[PDB]
């Protein structure tokens, strides 16, 4: 259930400079159980397929929603939109 | 929209060995008014009520039958120019392996 | 491939617009081929035996 409780750990990996861009936000999200369960039970996570396009765009929407929630909270800052 | 129109099913009170002329006129008027009804793929399943049972027969319109039923106006049981070359029985079979569904009208009901 | 790339929201919706344009183009293509099938359906209504017998009898 990480996709609903995401913003804390994304903020924490941003202050660690683990997540330095949104590409590394997806790359950090690939280490989770959420990535491993999005490909075996997709419709639990509002997915429509296990393909690389569906998985990559759902992860990218997840990260660009949580980082919009963190920049709108003024917790992080997004330059060049990336 | 994900599916294609495969024709229609209807019940019959009793088994006839031939397709009804009213059925081929109905099918050909539906075909002549709707271009999404391909005459190769659309059928008429007739579920005839035999004693204590149901006999199902699917029929297809031949291109002779679509032309005749399109031009036909005689709504009787024996209209002119109606031949058994106007239809061909097509293979239809049953299934436990998958399930279909139904669509009823939204505002009213069907009957 | 294996590693999922980040795609921006403008890039994601551009990919989705290009996808829905593709499948509305193949819906249009299938509909005009349906018209072609319909026009096609519409205007189609508008010694040796003895020598084999010899081999079989043998």
């Amino acid at each position: 259930h990480l996709d609903h409780c995401m913003h804390d750990h994304f903020n924490a990996e941003i202050v660690t400079k683990t997540i330095e861009n949104k590409q590394d936000a997806v790359d950090y999200l690939t280490w989770t159980f959420l990535y491993r369960r999005m490909t075996q039970n997709p419709n639990y996570y509002n997915l429509q397929g296990i393909s690389h396009r569906h998985l990559s765009d759902h992860l990218s929407e997840l990260v660009e929603q949580t980082l919009s929630d963190l920049e709108q909270s003024k917790c992080i800052s997004i330059e060049d939109e990336m | 929209k994900e599916m294609e129109p495969l024709g229609w099913i209807h019940t019959q009170p009793n088994e006839s060995p031939q397709l009804s002329p009213q059925d081929v006129t109905t099918h050909a008027k539906i075909m002549a008014d709707n271009p999404s009804w391909d005459g190769e793929k659309t059928i008429i399943i007739t579920c005839s009520f035999t004693p204590g049972s149901c006999t199902l027969t699917a029929y297809k319109l031949t291109p002779s039958g679509y032309e005749w039923g399109r031009q036909n106006t005689d709504k009787g049981n024996n209209p002119k120019g109606y031949l058994p070359s106007h239809y061909e029985r097509v293979q239809m079979l049953l299934s436990d392996r998958f399930l279909g569904f139904f669509m009823v009208p939204a505002q009213s009901s069907w009957n | 491939e294996a590693k999922p790339k980040f795609l921006s929201k403008a890039e994601r919706e551009a990919e989705a617009l290009k996808r829905r344009q593709q499948e509305v183009e193949e819906r249009q293509r299938m509909l005009e081929e349906e018209r072609k099938k319909r026009k096609q359906f519409q205007d189609l209504g508008r010694d040796k035996s003895k020598e084999l017998h010899a081999i079989k009898e043998r």
